[PDB]
């Protein structure tokens, strides 16, 4: 049954031809078609902002105008052919069966719509969950992350046949050409694959991000189809804004992609304020979780671990890691896991984990879906109850602790004593499940002993009870640095690269030799965590690099080495309480 | 037919004889004009009002929906399409063409059923069914009206469609796809921007276990939802749904197909979804001012248990809970309290847990999918996560029986639940964090059945110390026999051979309004008692750690909620210190 709508394609097509002829860069699109006419380009990109600009230009000139962009917005399926029809007759067997070029539309920009006092609803970065059935056949922009891309597959648009009886080229078993239809004898058809119209096609899927998900729901996905020269513009894991035609008594839906895109003095002034305040080395350490008791020397290790060391690809493929590994042993109930939460929260690439790997797939990868260690690549992994991990769980840990594969991570481990409560009279290896093979890979191995002492517990109890009473630590005289600024300075520090001088070079070997020779007595006494090995020499080097890079220093100084030596010696003091 | 038009006018009369219906439609029309989100084109019809206006028409909806509802749908659509001129330049061509749907309320008469009570006698009737949403199907748009342009003739065209589900009456099916050529035979220009589509979803409703008799499989029924109802529910929700119970297909009537096992498929065309004082408040606050209200409330709790005053007090404190805090560094402080019970299996543990589970408003029973990190698939293959008791009990309480029987996978997951009040889900392709702010009460038994009172549960039950340290309060009960005393409690058993409804308001109001903060009075008490406990090297139920200090603050805050004081006092810390000593001895 016939009906009437206000849409008039006659005005729009004339406007399209006029827009092609008139809209300048001479004309922008005529120059583009000239390049295609010169056989230099294979695809044509139509800019809706250019169309909207012309509409406003016509609107400001007072001439006739129709909302061509909205017409293309509502019915992009047919307007794609109309632009091809305009180009097929204006560019400097039925034509559609032989066309080898491709055409796409790029979306309106929100700045342009606001500048022309209009609303660009289609180009709004909506999620796939918000795309109702009203958007079928409408060019819309979708914001999300690609989760799966298929390989290139043939996509025949028109199938070509040749006939023996007439020699005509038949396009789509028996020849339907005029000669064979008249003749009593018809030549049987065969597939002329070299003459069939192949189109490059790939299958892509987009999915909502976590922040786009409602309460407790699963992020939904939508099908994105890519054709023509646009192929291989999407790869898995890409957070992209894709504009395409959302296309379909129940109807399944998919989208044909048309446009693809991916997703300092301002902070230096805050850095200047930090430099103005001074005490950068200790202020950052003091700012690390003020609600936690005063483990300043331990939290200093967190500051250097958060900053990290400096990687050194020596050559010939040989590698030296730039990460820092610190362990946090201690009795249960001291709430030490809160620091693990704090550090993971502070780090922008931190991954948190408790005990054994989640369902086993928490480590390594599954049929691949990477685990926690792979997730924290170029980041930090915090583990609570490290000793309870399975052999397979710890086996994957050792490889990452040794090879960083990628699983480039800084490892912060927390573990309760193997007996439930610690025994200082025993060696640390006896009181823990972990052997010396894994502990030797650590840089700093601080131990917490929940020693009942009226003096210390009085301060800690007052410290904690004030944290519950007031939303800030009782040390109100100190103003902590906000995590964003703490993160920014660490990122600012990360850009620097301190280098050793010859003066510190001799100092490092002198301190190493001095400490190594005396550490023989420490191991002979059997009352120390570990013997002095090149773990101490290289450990200080990484720590000195971190301290120098923490100070934003271009070169390493002696005081960093002494401070690094100080912290290492401080860590042994816990065993003697 | 002419009968169809008669009932359309009859419904129009009903929409006019009670202007309270169509004036709300005008309110919808006014609101939609201002937003040039969109309010749904749906109104709820009171069946009692329809009963008193036209008994036959009111009975028509209940008894003969196919011949009465579509006339009513057209009349409501006609009223909405004529009450305004729709001056929108372009929206008048697409948005104004959506018909208006009906909803129903009031007395359902005999049509108030369950999936079990729903039978073949109820087919072709509008009925209300009560049940639970087991699962939901995937949402897809469904074509309703097609709009196309005949370019050769220079004028647009359109075509409608019918479905066995959307058409209550048996109209001729239209399996034709969106047309390419019309009567003129010219190739049509497709108009997607002006065609009409409506979303559709399928859900499964099962009889509630509360009325299910043993020895039979559960009864379920499918409900069809469209447009506004397409995504209004999630699996596991209690629901009352009103819809047309209608059959489809044929039970082998075509050709021979004379097998005796084949039956007719049935489902419900749902159209209305119902997902499922100051005098007391002033009495709640007034009762708080007497000194013994803490003990009196501690005696109304568990009337079937004699003694166990500290346990009953502990239950009250756990319900009251503490106060959570936030820090400028971005950290958060736990406030809730957990309780653990240990000892001989049948001795009063299942009895105490039964009362708390029945009394608490958001109590969930658990025993050894609680981790909420597993998915369930639909009939078409797509899958969705299912919630877990720890996650569902957010701002509630978890009741655990046979806690000793739970697996190690549960223990590692509950470690973050009891300490960080969150669940960090890390699975293949699924990663999310869910709040688990739930109070925990659990019961456990020794392996031998008889508890060795000389030793801690770490050897009588052998649970990990890290897991056990997460419980703020622990109690051990065993039926040590005093014959004259056991006679007193057994007489009531042999007899078988403050009011709770107001108390639940007392618990609700106190936690709803009172958020106590700490005071200098308790600061000295907390530090001194904690230091004394650290100084006490004698054997105890558990060693003294910072969590004991946290428990004292949580317990003192809970007592302040009992007193309904927004600031703590020295008496609250005194009670908590004494109670913790009892739990540590
Ligand atoms: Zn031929």
């Amino acid at each position: 049954p016939s009906i009437q709508l206000p849409v008039d394609y006659n005005n729009l097509f004339n406007e399209i031809t006029d827009f092609l002829v008139t809209f300048k860069q001479g004309p922008k699109y005529m120059a583009m078609l000239q390049k295609v006419a010169n056989r230099e380009l294979n695809s044509v990109i139509i800019d809706l902002d250019d169309i909207l600009q012309y509409q406003n230009e016509k609107f400001l000139q007072g001439t006739q105008a129709d909302d061509l962009v909205s017409a293309i917005q509502q019915n992009a399926n047919h307007f794609t052919e109309l632009f091809c029809r305009a180009i097929d007759n204006n560019m400097p067997f039925p034509p559609n069966l032989t066309r080898r070029y491709f055409l796409y539309f790029k979306p309106l920009s929100q700045n342009c719509a606001r500048r022309y006092r209009k609303k660009a609803i289609s180009s709004k970065p909506l999620s796939v969950r918000q795309i109702k059935g009203d958007f079928l056949g409408q060019l819309i922009t979708v914001r999300g992350i690609i989760t799966r891309v298929s390989d290139v597959k043939p996509a025949v648009e028109v199938i070509a046949y040749t006939c023996d009886q007439c020699g005509y080229e038949v396009f789509q078993s028996e020849c339907t050409s005029e000669e064979c239809s008249q003749n009593q004898t018809k030549g049987q058809l065969f597939m002329s694959t070299r003459a069939s119209k192949f189109s490059a096609f790939q299958e892509c899927k987009i999915q909502e991000l976590s922040q786009q998900v409602p309460v407790g729901h699963i992020p939904r996905s939508l099908n994105i189809h890519v054709n023509g020269t646009l192929v291989r513009s999407l790869s898995p894991g890409d957070i992209v804004d894709v504009t395409g035609i959302f296309l379909p008594l129940l109807t399944e839906t998919y989208l044909e992609a048309q446009f693809v895109r991916q997703h300092t003095s301002d902070v230096e002034e805050r850095v200047m304020e930090l430099i103005t305040s001074g005490d950068v080395y200790n202020r950052l350490a003091k700012s690390i979780a003020p609600e936690i008791y005063g483990n300043l020397d331990v939290k200093k290790a967190l500051l250097l671990l958060l900053v990290g060391g400096v990687d050194k690809r020596v050559g010939d493929g040989m590698k030296i890691r730039g990460d820092i590994n610190v362990c946090l042993m201690g009795d249960p109930g001291v709430a030490k896991s809160q620091l693990l939460k704090a550090i993971c929260k502070i780090s922008p690439r931190g991954v948190y984990t408790t005990g054994k790997g989640s369902s086993g797939v928490g480590l390594t990868a599954a049929v691949l879906e990477g685990g926690a260690l792979v997730l924290a690549d170029n980041g930090i992994c915090c583990i609570d109850e490290f000793d309870k991990m399975d052999e397979s769980d710890r086996t994957a840990i050792h490889e990452v602790m040794e090879q960083q594969t990628n699983a480039r991570t800084s490892i912060l481990a927390a573990a309760n004593p193997l007996y439930g409560r610690y025994n200082p009279r025993l060696s640390p290896l006896d009181n823990i499940n972990l052997p010396a093979a894994l502990l030797s890979r650590f840089d700093i191995l601080f131990l917490m002993l929940d020693i009942p002492s009226r003096d210390d517990d009085e301060k800690l109890a007052e410290h904690v009870t004030y944290v519950h009473m007031h939303n800030k630590q009782p040390d109100l005289d100190f103003t902590p640095v906000e995590p964003s600024k703490m993160r920014e300075y660490i990122a600012y520090a990360k850009t620097k690269r301190p280098v050793m001088s010859e003066a510190v070079n001799d100092y490092v070997v002198q301190a190493y030799i001095r400490l190594r020779q005396d550490s023989k007595r420490e191991m002979d006494s059997k009352f120390s965590f570990g013997q002095a090995t090149p773990r101490t020499l290289l450990g200080i080097i990484r720590l000195s690099q971190a301290l120098a890079k923490l100070r934003l220093a271009d070169m390493v100084d002696i005081d960093d080495v002494e401070e690094a030596l100080r912290l290492v010696r401080v860590s042994k003091e816990s065993l003697y309480q | 037919d002419a009968v169809f038009g008669d009932r359309v006018r009859r419904f129009q009369e009903f929409l006019d004889t009670f202007t309270s219906y169509r004036d709300s439609v005008r309110s919808i029309q006014v609101y939609n004009s201002n937003n040039a989100n969109i309010l749904p084109h749906r109104i709820i019809i009171s069946l009692d009002d329809l009963r008193e206006f036209d008994r036959s028409f009111w009975s028509g909806i209940l008894v003969e929906p196919a011949y009465f509802i579509p006339p009513a749908e057209k009349a409501l659509t006609d009223l909405a399409d004529s009450m305004d001129d729709v001056p929108h330049p372009n929206a008048s061509a697409v948005s104004s063409r959506h018909p208006w749907k009906l909803s129903f309320k009031g007395s359902f008469g005999a049509h108030a059923l369950s999936p079990r009570t729903l039978t073949a006698q109820h087919l072709n009737k509008l009925v209300s069914v009560e049940g639970i949403v087991t699962k939901t199907s995937l949402v897809r748009p469904k074509l309703i009206r097609s709009v196309h342009y005949a370019a050769k003739t220079g004028r647009f065209h359109y075509r409608d469609y019918t479905d066995a589900t959307t058409t209550l009456t048996t109209r001729i099916p239209t399996p034709a796809i969106y047309p390419t050529e019309d009567t003129e035979g010219n190739k049509l220009t497709t108009e997607y921007g002006y065609s009409t589509f409506i979303d559709h979803q399928r859900i499964t409703v099962q009889e509630m276990p509360e009325m299910a008799p043993a020895g039979q499989l559960p009864r379920s029924i499918d409900v069809i939802l469209d447009d506004d109802l397409v995504d209004k529910t999630k699996p596991g929700d209690r629901v009352n749904v009103v819809g047309v119970f209608k059959s489809l297909g044929a039970g082998g009537m075509n050709q021979s197909n004379s097998n005796t096992l084949i039956g007719f498929k049935t489902l419900i065309l749902g159209n209305t979804v119902y997902p499922l004082t100051d005098f007391d408040i002033r009495n709640i606050n007034k009762l708080s001012k007497k000194k013994d209200i803490f003990d009196i409330l501690s005696q109304s709790l568990a009337p079937s248990i004699y003694g166990h005053d500290h346990i009953k007090k502990a239950i009250l404190l756990m319900l009251m809970g503490g106060v959570e805090k936030n820090l400028e560094n971005g950290s958060h402080l736990r406030g809730d309290i957990n309780i653990l019970m240990v000892g001989d299996p049948s001795t009063a543990k299942s009895q105490l847990l039964r009362f708390v589970l029945n009394t608490a408003s958001l109590a969930i029973a658990t025993t050894g999918g609680l981790t909420a990190a597993v998915t369930t698939d639909r009939e078409t293959g797509e899958r969705r996560l299912e919630a877990g008791a720890m996650v569902l009990a957010d701002r509630g309480v978890v009741c655990i029986d046979e806690f000793d029987k739970m697996t190690d996978v549960d223990r590692v997951a509950i470690h973050e639940v009891m300490e960080q009040q969150t669940v960090t889900i890390a699975k293949a392709g699924i990663h999310t964090t869910l709040n688990a702010r739930c109070s925990v009460i659990a019961a456990a038994n020794p392996v031998f059945g008889q508890y060795d009172v000389n030793r801690d549960p770490h050897q009588n039950i052998a649970l990990p110390d890290s897991l056990l340290s997460r419980f703020d309060l622990l109690f051990v009960v065993t039926d040590d026999i005093n014959e004259i005393r056991d006679r007193s409690i057994s007489e009531h058993v042999l007899r078988t051979h403050v009011t709770i409804p107001f108390l639940r308001k007392y618990v609700q109001y106190a936690k709803e309004r009172v958020i106590p903060q700490l005071t200098q009075e308790a600061i000295n008490v907390i530090v001194k008692n904690y230091t004394d406990l650290r100084n006490d090297d004698n054997t105890k139920k558990s060693p003294i750690t910072a969590r004991t200090l946290e428990t004292l603050i949580r317990l003192a805050t809970a007592h302040a909620k009992v007193r309904l004081s927004k600031t703590v006092n020295k008496v609250d810390a005194k009670v908590a210190a004494n109670l913790l000593r009892f739990a540590l001895l």
